[PDB]
């Protein structure tokens, strides 16, 4: 949950803090390539996967968003589409709609 | 006891002889002529003319029926005019 993310990021930071600390980097300008620096010196692994191997990260880029449960604590949804199920591709797929209406009504590189 | 060459005939047209005769045999296809002689050369049992009978009609009314929805619903085969949703 949302709370439960709050409290990675807090935690995270003051991980962060701790190895910052602990390789005598300035916390303030201590930054995540720094982070990921020390954690690889810090924690040798052979593994050949870069998934299997330890992370310390933000809470952002390590949990999986798993879609933000999509409903506040009222439980009202908050995608106007979301009942359909696929709520993001449904808004692309009206927005494109809308910008071809708009278009229309006015009037070897890539793939 | 008709008279001769009246019934049945076509004058061809140029010597194109073949055009003449696949016309005569048109013709007779569309009275149905050659349907008698190749049925009339045996003989089927009342029983089973009325069978097949009863079986053409519902073919062809079905056939018509079938081929009239197809035409009815051909319209809407046009190109998606609300393509994208």
């Amino acid at each position: 949950t949302e709370d439960f993310i709050k409290k990675q990021i807090e935690e995270f930071n003051i991980g962060k803090r701790h190895l910052a600390n602990m390789m005598g980097e300035d916390p303030e300008t201590f930054t995540q390539e720094d982070i990921d620096r020390a954690i690889a010196y810090l924690f040798p692994s052979g593994l050949f996967e870069k998934r299997a191997r330890p992370v310390m990260k933000h809470p952002e880029q390590i949990f999986p968003r798993q879609r933000a449960i999509q409903w506040g604590e009222d439980g009202r949804p908050f995608h106007y589409l979301f009942y359909t199920g696929k709520q993001s591709y449904y808004s692309l797929m009206h927005d494109v709609y809308g910008m071809l209406l708009n278009l229309e009504k006015h009037q070897i590189g890539s793939r | 006891k008709h008279l001769k060459f009246i019934a049945r005939t076509v004058m061809v047209q140029e010597g194109n002889v073949e055009s003449a005769y696949r016309t005569l045999n048109r013709i007779l296809t569309m009275d149905g002529l050659i349907e008698d002689i190749k049925h009339r050369r045996y003989y089927e049992k009342p029983c089973r003319r009325r069978q097949r009978e009863s079986y053409e009609r519902c073919r062809r009314i079905y056939n018509m029926e079938m081929a009239r929805k197809i035409n009815f619903l051909m319209r809407k085969n046009r190109a998606d005019p609300w393509q994208g949703c």
